[PDB]
């Protein structure tokens, strides 16, 4: 999240046109989703992470 | 107000919010809490609905 | 009179609901009769508004957002697709699409929902 | 069309599964039929919830007595 956000902000500051800014921000968001398992392709990874978090919460409780 | 978030600018702090998902019985706050970031106008061309959904997914996770 | 048959069918369906959910198979059990009377009382004397399709759609979309935020994009997509299909599907008694029965079913499922963002 | 009704019941079951409602196909079909008969959905949900609460309380009491 933090790295993709910083990359988005740097790309927007370096953007030469509105379409370049749009594309760079979209690519940044897609990268964040994939690496945070929030993309469509990482959905299995996200589900496994959610199950790990649920088991961690159960252990905590 | 209890953390360094109070030192953020009012224009930034006003956009950081707590979203509650549809509350179901048995759900915990971990399943429904997310941060969101409202994007509109020209910034919505870069922070598209897909990008905003990905950001909110990362926030919630 | 057909009114009496409609009321008897409602009371039967509520009794079968109580049997299935509560496991009270014996209609002679006072808890079975209490549940049946409560169900018939609520169906005849409810103070609830008619089903609002937009409310059901908004609950479906909120569950979709919840699953997306929980990064359960598959659950979000399945929830949205299934709720749209149901709203566009004919009911057993009603052949028309997006009928009050469809929105009532969606409202029931939303009220019966259990942490849809965290479910697989 | 019988196939469309079956698809509708499967959609309702899939929604219940996503929502983890714990409804079986029969109870879902009964709730659908009752709504089609003009039963108020909030009343039907309240009846279902009360029956569920009563069943959970009964099962918990039996499990404390067994």
């Amino acid at each position: 999240l933090e790295c993709s956000w910083d990359e988005l902000w740097n790309k927007v500051q370096q953007a030469q046109d509105l379409d370049h800014i749009i594309a760079a921000h979209e690519v940044f968001l897609d990268t964040i989703i994939s690496r945070c398992l929030l993309d469509s392709d990482s959905r299995a990874l996200l589900n496994q992470l959610r199950a790990v978090f649920d088991q961690i919460i159960e252990l905590q409780n | 107000r209890a953390t360094n978030a109070q030192f953020d600018s009012p224009e930034i702090l006003r956009r950081l919010d707590v979203r509650l998902l549809e509350v179901s019985p048995g759900d915990t706050g971990w399943d429904v809490f997310s941060l969101d970031y409202h994007v509109d106008g020209p910034i919505a061309t870069v922070f598209t609905r897909e990008c905003m959904s990905h950001y909110l997914r990362v926030f919630n996770f | 009179p057909p009114w009496s048959r409609l009321d008897a069918q409602q009371e039967r369906d509520v009794r079968e609901l109580v049997r299935g959910v509560a496991g009270l198979q014996d209609e002679a059990d006072p808890n079975f009769q209490l549940a049946l009377n409560f169900a018939w009382s609520n169906f005849r004397f409810h103070r609830f508004l008619d089903v609002n399709s937009h409310k059901i759609e908004k609950t479906i979309e909120g569950i979709y957002e919840k699953f997306v935020i929980h990064s359960d994009l598959s659950k979000a997509a399945s929830w949205k697709r299934l709720t749209e299909e149901f709203l566009n599907a004919p009911l057993p008694s009603i052949k028309e699409i997006k009928t009050d029965a469809h929105y009532s079913i969606l409202s029931l499922l939303l009220c019966l929902s259990d942490s849809p963002s965290n479910s697989s | 069309n019988l196939n469309a009704v079956r698809e509708t019941m499967d959609v309702l079951l899939e929604i219940s599964r996503i929502l983890n409602t714990g409804l079986d196909m029969e109870t879902l079909s009964i709730c659908v039929r009752l709504c089609e008969q003009g039963i108020n959905p909030e009343a039907l949900s309240s009846v279902i919830k009360e029956l569920r609460k009563a069943t959970e309380a009964l099962k918990a009491a039996e499990n404390m007595t067994s």
